[PDB]
């Protein structure tokens, strides 16, 4: 059923992260 | 009934999750959404005759 | 904390005019809104005349 449409990247537990920035860019 | 709301945020920009919670009348709505807001928010009663 | 935004409070009809009255109460719980982002910088929303 799942087979470019999924994507994947220290944080606080159930914390989310929806910045795109670059960390230069990268 | 002046003192209404509240906004949460690490930049307070567009570009980290944010929270805004408005007591408005009648209910209270609490967005987290990625907002662009003003320089000088707020909430403006105005009275009718 | 931990992505879990705590919401406590309680309301007092109070006389003096400009600070706390001396006294003690306690914030109930109310709501513990699940929100998984970080806070460090807050703001205050207001009604304008």
């Amino acid at each position: 059923l799942d087979s470019y449409n999924y994507l994947y990247r220290n944080l606080k537990p159930f914390e989310r992260d929806i910045s795109t920035e670059i960390y230069n860019c990268y | 009934n002046i003192i209404r709301g509240w906004i949460f945020g690490t930049t307070l920009d567009s570009k980290t999750q944010s929270l805004l919670i408005v007591n408005n009348a009648t209910n209270v709505v609490i967005k987290v959404c990625e907002f662009q807001f003003c320089n000088d928010p707020f909430l403006g009663v105005y009275y009718h005759k | 904390i931990d992505g879990y935004f705590k919401i406590y409070s309680k309301h007092t009809p109070i006389n003096l005019v400009r600070d706390l009255p001396q006294g003690f109460s306690a914030l109930e719980p109310l709501v513990d809104l699940p929100i998984g982002i970080n806070i460090t910088r807050f703001q205050t929303l207001l009604a304008l005349h």
